[PDB]
RNA sequence: ACCGAUAGUGAACCAGUACCGUGAGGGAAAGGUGAAAAGCACCCCGGAAGGGGAGUGAAAGAGAUCCUGAAACCGUGUGCCUACAAGUAGUCAGAGCCCGUUAACGGGUGAUGGCGUGCCUUUUGUAGAAUGAACCGGCGAGUUACGAUCUCGUGCAAGGUU
RNA sequence: UAUCCUUGGGAGUCAGACUGCGAGUGAUAAGAUCCGUAGUCGAAAGGGAAACAGCCCAGACCGCCAGCUAAGGUCCCAAAGU
RNA sequence: AACAGUGGUAGGAGAGCGUUCUAAGGGCUGUGAAGCCAGACCGGAAGGACUGGUGGAGCGCUUAGAAGUGAGAAUGCCGGU
């Protein structure tokens, strides 16, 4: 029995341009550019999963250089001071935390002062 | 306010408000109490690197559902390589409560 | 409102939004006025077009011709008609001719 | 879920002096509080720096053979167009370009590069107009 | 004399800025009301400046 | 056995291992054949000894 | 366990025609109103063409290449954004403003930041200044016939089978 | 520590590149060519070497707004000690 | 349950998705199907529904069998632009 392929087709064309909104120009009503763009965001989409854990990092760690210097310590006396003041886990997201919260935050910091000596 | 160690990740914790943590051992209906808590917090009371003591706070286990959908398509460019995953990230919506201060 | 189609009377369509980007949103009264010294030759189609637009609110609807503004008047092109120029070097070139349908609408101001 | 603040930045006038210094480390820390990296509500992309007024940018000093080595390159477009300046020139002809340009550098490029650049701004002498905003005085680490 | 590339929906919508043709200069026709072209006759009045000069 | 539940001896059956449609499954734009050969083209190659 | 109008006879239709060729020959394109022509009298606009009403019909957007009518493409309007920014045009952060859906760690814009050079073929090697495509839609490539051989599976087995 | 061999169905590959040591050809010229043994790439993304198949680290089931180190870095672009 | 592994081209191997047609059951349709048009639903994937709007007569599921079996690239054919 011959097979017409009449509507095998035409839906999935569809199923890429709804995930394919709002691009510039015409990206968002051709099949085979925006296809080209679907699968290039999906390295994009997946590649830049992962810098959530770098650039998070490098948005947590200079705040707690700037909660440093006020307090005349380094990132590294804080950090190591932490591993000698008590053995704590702060996990730099949740240190910039009490950093908004600055006057019990150097409570955290000169306890490590005096553990640096 | 807590900081509470649950699966590997913290959050700051205030008692009242709905956060969304890790899969873990109840049934949508019971106070899992979080022992791995530091920097009380409001007095400020700290325990570094022992819990503080006698602190564990618990919440109320509200619901399990899975998270907004999220698809893979992760190809590489020359030599004919797709690869196509969806996945869906399991959660749990804890409604956290008494703070054991 | 009232409502009015030319529908298919022969003229490229990109020779007829160009007068159509003056007559939107005008008073009616003054839009034949605008419509009459024109000179390019794509408004007598539309001049003959708006004043049939007028009748119709005044006959079918007899909503006060003298209190209407232009909404829409919105060109949108037609069916076309393919010749073959004959051209250097047997070569046999394509003419389109064009044709569009010019729309009015009017309404009460 | 970080704090992410957009325009509600208690913005502050800091003023640098300029007395006998090396402007390749007096433009460091400068260059950090432009866009504020010393503040603890350090977003990276809504500019949450503040303001610099340097005061007597012609009297900074170089060691080594700077006042005559390093020569200032601009180009224009037309075909041979560098124009040289070197280090003396740009030291008594006019100096106002000559700390802009070391921070120029030293700020990071794009359209909020510029943006933050706004923030800067060098008077030959002690001139200081900004009798308006209560500048504060700033002293680096080194 | 080839173009290089199609151009796309913008460049082409960018060119019909200063392809756009103005309204005349119009005044009003003194004797018969009508709207009149500035400095040629009003053809329904027949008219220019005192005179329905046939 | 009932029409309504037909089926065979699992071992009995085997669906195609069907040629060129698609990278996914593999076989897809060699087909099975690989790069250029002539043990690739159209019915062209060598006896079997 | 044939095709349903680019399929099936080249030809479902005035098709071996129309056209191309002096010539032997080559050789297209094009089916669908409704159940019933009941196919629009009548009134306006214009010379009509063509509408807008009215009336017909259950439907008139069903009205003459007349069912359904997508995409390219041409648009008319408006929600948010833009005239100190270079930017394979996205991603991921991300305020403001606009929102209220198959009711859930929502919808749409996104000032700005960070990483970032298309797909394919062929190559030791490609964003390639190596080829391929104006995009849009449809067609279009490892099939059966017979025998070989192996594994899996069936029934009888020192007999299996026509 | 488990991978070998035998029998049988099925292949693709037979144009390769470069860095170090061991030689030839050359001019102890080539990102040259012909090989030896060892890597990577080919078929391998990530980080550094500003960007860069082939060097220096290291292998990607997939999600998190967590933790530690290697190569290389810590005045500022551009995270970390003036 | 425990332990271990999961980059992959040529290349082998194993599972499934889906269209057309048939086969028994079942049902569902003028109280509106197929198609088309939209979305914020679910399944690991090819995917699959569910309301809403179009349309005005047919078509899904469960298990089987047959295949002209699924497009995005042929200096591709044929229209539309």
């Amino acid at each position: 029995p011959r097979v017409k392929g009449g509507t095998v087709t035409r839906k999935r064309r569809k199923k890429v341009l709804k995930l394919a909104k709002g691009y510039f120009g015409s990206k968002h009503t051709l099949y085979k550019v925006a296809n080209q763009q679907v699968m290039k965001s999906g390295n994009y989409a997946f590649r830049d999963r992962r810098q959530k854990k770098r650039d998070f990092r490098k948005l947590w760690i200079t705040r707690i250089n700037a909660a440093a210097r006020m307090n005349g310590l380094s990132y590294s006396r804080l950090m190591h001071g932490l591993k000698l003041s008590g053995i704590e886990v702060n996990r730099k997201m949740l240190a910039d935390l009490a950093v908004n919260d600055l006057t019990a935050f150097n409570q955290l910091a000169d306890a490590a002062k005096a553990q640096l000596n | 306010y807590a900081i509470i160690k649950t699966g590997g990740k913290q959050i700051k914790v205030e008692e009242g408000q709905t956060v969304y943590i890790e899969k873990l051992a109840a049934e949508a209906g019971e106070t899992v109490t979080f022992e791995d808590v530091l920097f009380v917090g409001g007095d400020n009371v700290k325990v570094g690197n022992p819990t503080v003591e006698g602190a564990t706070v618990t919440a109320k286990v509200e619901k399990q559902g899975r998270a907004k959908k999220i698809t893979v398509f992760r190809y590489k460019p020359k030599k004919n390589v797709h690869k196509k995953q969806g996945h869906r990230q399991p959660y749990t919506k804890v409604t956290i409560e008494k703070i054991n201060a | 409102q009232a409502k009015a189609v030319a529908r298919t009377v022969r003229i490229a369509p990109r020779k007829a939004r160009l007068v159509m980007d003056l007559i939107r949103g005008k008073q009616v009264g003054e839009a034949v006025s605008i419509l009459n010294l024109t000179p390019r030759a794509a408004s007598p189609i539309i001049e003959k077009v708006l004043k049939s637009a007028i009748a119709n609110a005044e006959h079918n609807y007899e909503m006060d011709a003298n209190n209407l503004v232009i909404s829409q008047a919105f060109v949108d092109e037609g069916p076309t008609l393919k010749r073959f120029r004959p051209r250097a070097m047997g070569r046999a070139s394509q003419i389109n001719k064009r044709t569009s349908h010019i729309t009015i609408v009017v309404s009460e101001k | 879920t970080p704090m992410a603040n957009a325009s509600t930045i208690e913005r502050k006038w800091l003023v640098v002096d300029a007395a006998g210094k090396t402007l390749g480390r007096l433009s460091s820390e400068v260059a950090a509080i432009l866009r504020g990296k010393h503040k603890p509500t350090y977003t990276p992309h809504v500019d949450t720096g503040d303001h610099v007024i340097i005061i007597n940018a012609e009297k900074i000093e170089l060691t080594g053979k700077k006042l005559t080595d390093k020569i200032y390159y601009r180009h224009t477009q037309h075909p041979g167009g560098l124009k040289s300046r070197t280090a003396l020139e740009m030291r008594t002809n006019y100096p106002e370009k000559m700390l802009e340009l070391a921070i120029k550098g030293m700020l990071p490029k794009g359209s909020l590069g510029r943006q933050m650049f706004k923030k800067l701004n060098v008077y030959r002498g002690s001139e200081h107009p900004h009798e308006a905003q209560k500048p504060e005085v700033y002293e680096l680490r080194g | 004399a080839v173009p290089f590339r199609r151009t796309s929906k913008m460049k082409k919508r960018l060119r019909r800025t200063h392809f756009k043709l103005n309204v005349p200069g119009m005044t009003e026709c003194p004797s018969c009301g009508e709207m009149k072209l500035s400095h040629r006759v009003c053809k329904a009045c027949g008219s220019y400046n005192g005179k329905d000069i046939n | 056995m009932k029409l309504h539940e037909l089926k065979p001896s699992e071992g009995s059956r085997k669906t195609r291992n069907r040629v060129g449609r698609g990278i996914g499954s593999g076989n897809g734009k060699t087909a099975g054949k690989g790069h250029k050969g002539q043990n690739a083209r159209s019915g062209g190659g060598v006896r079997p000894g």
